[PDB]
C-alpha cells in the first residue's frame, strides 16, 4: 500500500538492527538504506498504515540501546505526490 | 517449554497500552494444529523453531514482571 | 493468547461484589467448540476475531491486580 | 471502512482546523458536523483503524492551539449497529 | 511562478516531515533535495510569493520537534538571472 | 506433578541473558507422545524416569523465584 | 551458515585489528567493511550462531583499546529476506 | 567437530563433578582427564562451538562448590594445528 | 549397582578410616584409591542410591576428625557413561 | 614478506610525513593511502617483521607533532587469508 | 626540480589564498588540490629546495588569518620513489 | 630458525591458552610441553627472532588473566650447543 | 646484513665487555673499535635487524655497571649509501 515509515540512527550497526526488527514485527518492504554524512543512517520503509505503525514502534524499540542509538522515527500516513519524486524505489 | 514453529506476525491497532512496542507471533506445534500468539522476545523469521514459555515466567521475560503475556518466546533451537 | 470468536452477551445479576462493573462474552476458538467467558476491556461485537490471555496476566488486563479474572480480550485482530 | 474518530471543540474554527488537519493527514472520509449547544461543535470521521488511529492524532495537535481549544478526541474502532442511526450519513 | 523558499534541517526524516507538510500546506513545486554534508540536508521549493510563505511556515513549524531539529528556513521573492545556472530544475 | 522420561538433551545460542547457565532437556511421558523441554536441576541421562514440576513452583525449583521457567526437573525416580 | 555477526569503530586501524581477531578466533567469513561517514567503519561477518558469538566477543576485546576504540559490536541469529539487499556478498 | 572446552580445578571430586555436568549438559565427547601437580587436575572435551560452549557453562556452574573449587573455564572455537601434537586423543 | 559415592581428604590415613567407615556402615563396593597430588587422596565406592547416600554421611562423619580432616564428599546417582572411561574398575 | 604496519592520522600532511619517515627508515613496500572521512587518513606498508617494527615506530615519532597530529600505529606479524580481500595491493 | 611542499587548512577560501601566495611568492608548480573530509584542504606544490621553502613560508603567512585558518606547514627536500606512488601529478 | 621462546604459568589452563595464541600470532613451531611439578607448567617454541619475539608477547598478554596467571616469559636469540642436550625436539 | 649497533663507553674495558656480550648474544659481526679521544670508546656492529636489536640490548645490560659505565647505545635499521664511506670495513 501507500505508507511510509522511517528511522534515522547514528551509525550502521543500530541502523541494520532496526531495519532487521521492522521486517520481522510486521509485513512492510524495505525500500532504502541512506548515508547522509556525519555518520547519520536512514532506512526507509512501506506498507499498509497499521503495519507501519507497528513496525516503526518495534524497530525503535529494538534499536534505542544499540551502539549511539537512535536519532528519529517517524510514521507518515499518506504522503503527496510531489514527495514521491524524492523517495527511493 | 515448547517446541513451537512460526507461521506470521499478527497486527492489532488497538491493544491496550501497557502491551507496550512488542510483536507478535502465530505459532503452532506442527503445521495444522491449533495456532497460539506469542510476544517475541528475540527476533525470529517463519520457518522457524522456537521455545516458547508460558506463565508468570511469561510475564517477566517479555518486559517487566507486570506485563500481559503468557506465552513469549525465548530463544531458537539450534538444529530441529 | 489465544484468537478467539464472540458470539454474545452473558448477564448474572448476582456477582461478587469485586467483579466490578466490566462487560462479559462469551467466546469460542471456531463455531462449535466448547464456549468460554471472557471480560471485555475493548468493547465488542458478535463475529469479531479476539486476543484473548488467562493468567494473573488476565488479572492485572482487566482491571486491578486483584481482579477475580482469568480470561480477558486484550485486542482486536485487523484482519483474520 | 468501519472505524469512528471523533473530535468536539469549543466553537467552529477549531473544528475546521482539526477536520482539515486530519482529512490531509490520513484518508479518512468526513462524514458529520455537529453543534450540540452551549458552543461545542464535534467532527467525525470513517475509516480503518489505523488512518483513523492517525487522523485523531494529527487533528487533535493541530487544533489544540486555535481558539478556546480542544476538548475531547476518541476512537472507536467499529460500533454497534445501533449508533449506526444515530450517526450521520 | 518564480519565487523561492528553502529549508536546512540535521537529518534526512525531519527534511522529509518538512517537504511533506510544504506540499500539503500550498500549491509549490519541490524541485530539489541535496545532502550537504555533515548532515545537513536542504529542500528547495518554488511557486507564487504567498503560497511559498504559506508553505516555509508550515514546514519548519512541522519539522521544529523532530530528530535532531531545523537550522534555517527563508523565503526570496525573486532571483537573479545567475543563480539559475546552480539552482536544480 | 509428571512422570516424564529422558530423551536428549537441547542446545540453544541465543537465549535471554536471564536463562542462567542450566542446561535443558527433551522428556515425554511414553516414546512417541508429544515432547516437552524442562530444566535440568539434578543431572540426568537418557531413557530416565524423572520428577516434573510445572508452575511458579517451577520456577523457584530451577534457581531463583523470579527465573524464567515452567517445567524443572526436581527428581529421579528409583524404580519405575 | 546464516548468522550475522557486526562490529563498528572509529577508524580504520581498530576495524582491521578486529577483523584479524575475529578471523583467528573462529570459523567465520568475512563479507564487508564499509566507510558510513564522519570516521566511522564497519565490518561484517557470517557464520553459524556459536562462531559468530565467539568471533564478535573476541572482536571486540582486541579492538577495545587501539586508537580511538569501538563503538558497537551485535549479533543476529538469523536475518529476514528483505536485509540480504541491504546486505554486502 | 573441532573445538575444545577446558575446565581446572582443585582436587579430584569437582573434576569428576565438572567431567559428568558437560557430558550431561551437551552432545560432546571426553578425551583427557590430567594430574598437572601439586593439586591442579584439568578435564577436556571437544565438539561443536555451540555444544562446548553449553557444556563448560553448565560445568563450571556445577562445580563452583564443591571441594577446594573450580579455577579455570575456558573454551577455544577453534585450535591451531600445532597445538594437536600436545592435546590427548 | 550403579551409583558413585567419593570422599577426598588430606592424607592416607583419614582416607582409610572413612573407606573403613563406608564399607561398615553400608552394602557399597569399594572401586578405588587415587593419590592426586600435593597430599590429597581420594575414595571411590559405588552401589544403590539409598546405599551410597548412607555410606557416604557415615564415611564424612568418620574421617572428619583424623589427621589433616575432610576435604570433600559427594554422591552423583547415576554417571554418563563418558565418565566411565575415567573411573576406575 | 608478510607482515602488516598501520598509521592513522588527522589529516594528509602527517599522513605524508609518516609515510615518506616510514619508507626512508626501513625496507618495507608502501600499497596504501585510504581517506576514511571525518579527516582520518590510513597509511599501510607492508614487509619483513623487524622491518615493520622500525618503519612504524620512526613514522610515528616523526609524524607526533605535525599538523593536527597521531591517532594510531599497529603492527601485525602475520595476517589470516580473509584479511587480503579487504586489503589493497 | 624534486621538493615537495604541503599546506593543510580548514576550508577552501584560505586554502586557495595560499595557493595564489605559493605560486606568486616562487617559482614552483602546483600539482593538487585536496578535499580530505570533515573540512579539511590540502595543497601541493613542486619545486627546487629553495623554491619551495620560500613559496611554503609565504603562503603560511598568507592564510594564517584568513577563514578558519591554517593547519600545517610542511617542506620536504627530497622524497622516496615510494611516495610517488600516492602522489597526485 | 634457531631462537627460542618460553613461557611458565601455574596449571594447563593458561598453558594451552598461550600456545594457542603464540601460534596464532606468529610463524613458530611449538616443540614441547613440561609439567615441572607443583602446578608449573612450561611450553616452549622455536623460530626466527622477531617471530619469537611477537609470539612470545601474544602469549603473555593473552594468558596473563585466565586462571591462576603467568609465572614468566623469556627469548634467547641463540643458545649454545650444550643446551640442544637437555631441549626437547 | 646491512644494519648497524653502536655502543659509545668510557674506557676501554666496559667496551670489551660490550662487545663480548653483544658477539654471544647475537649473530652479528663485529666490524670495529674506535678510540675518540678524552676517554671515549665506540664499539660498531653490523648483522640483521632483529640480531642487532638482541646484540645492542644484551651488551648495554652487560657493561652498565663496569668502569666508568655505559655513555650511549643506538640501531640503524639501514644506513645511507654515503655514510659507508666514513664506517669500517
Amino acid at each position: 500500500g501507500i505508507a511510509l515509515g522511517m528511522i534515522e540512527t547514528r551509525g550502521l550497526v543500530p541502523a541494520i538492527e532496526a531495519a532487521d526488527a521492522m521486517t520481522k514485527a510486521a509485513e512492510v518492504r524495505l525500500v532504502g538504506r541512506q548515508f547522509v554524512g556525519g555518520g547519520y543512517v536512514t532506512v526507509l520503509v512501506r506498507g499498509e498504515t497499521g503495519a507501519v505503525n507497528a513496525a516503526v514502534r518495534a524497530g525503535a524499540d529494538a534499536c534505542e540501546r544499540v551502539g549511539d542509538g537512535l536519532v528519529a522515527a517517524h510514521i507518515i500516513a499518506r504522503v503527496h505526490s510531489e514527495v514521491e519524486n524524492i523517495l527511493p524505489k | 517449554m515448547k517446541i513451537m514453529q512460526v507461521e506470521k506476525t499478527l497486527v492489532s491497532t488497538n491493544r491496550i497500552a501497557d502491551m507496550g512496542h512488542k510483536p507478535l507471533l502465530v505459532v503452532w506445534e506442527k503445521p495444522g494444529a491449533p495456532r497460539q500468539v506469542a510476544v517475541d522476545a528475540i527476533g525470529c523469521i517463519p520457518g522457524d523453531w522456537v521455545l516458547c514459555v508460558g506463565s508468570s515466567a511469561a510475564r517477566e521475560a517479555a518486559g517487566s514482571k507486570s506485563y500481559p503475556s503468557d506465552l513469549t518466546i525465548i530463544g531458537i533451537i539450534d538444529q530441529w
